[PDB]
């Protein structure tokens, strides 16, 4: 199994703004108490669910907790980059499985909350703090 | 583990 992507990087600037806490305060928190949530929440255990392909194709890997502690640990630069964590999520899902599987109607419904509450985003970004890297 | 075939199940 390949290590999880980093939620942390001493190189790396910490930033928090208005939509970020958003995402994380009501998208995420949404999203994380959805009934198909489950499969989503951590990274795919490649080893240990028969799937010895899996990082040849997923080049990306990303789940609902890695989002989570790099929303929480204020890793992301803006909004923008966690909308395409969750999106990224979204369309492993769909490259790796196929469109019938009940996977892919998960992540899709997953995917259909998550664009309207994104809709009910904060459309003008105010920072709430930054941190320069360490 | 049961709790576990159901994780395999919707990822075939």
């Amino acid at each position: 199994n390949p290590p999880p992507p980093e939620t942390s990087n001493p190189n790396k600037p910490k930033r928090q703004t208005n939509q970020l806490q958003y995402l994380l305060r009501v998208v995420l928190k949404t999203l994380w108490k959805h009934q198909f949530a489950w499969p989503f929440q951590q990274p795919v255990d490649a080893v240990k669910l028969n799937l010895p392909d899996y990082y040849k194709i997923i080049k990306t890997p990303m789940d609902m907790g890695t989002i989570k502690k790099r929303l929480e640990n204020n890793y992301y630069w803006n909004a923008q980059e966690c909308i395409q964590d969750f999106n990224t999520m979204f369309t492993n899902c769909y490259i790796y499985n196929k469109p019938g599987d009940d996977i892919v109607l998960m992540a899709e419904a997953l995917e259909k909350l998550f664009l309207q509450k994104i809709n009910e985003l904060p459309t003008e970004e105010t920072e709430i703090m930054i941190v320069q890297a360490k | 583990k049961p709790s576990f075939y159901v994780y395999s199940r919707v990822k075939n």
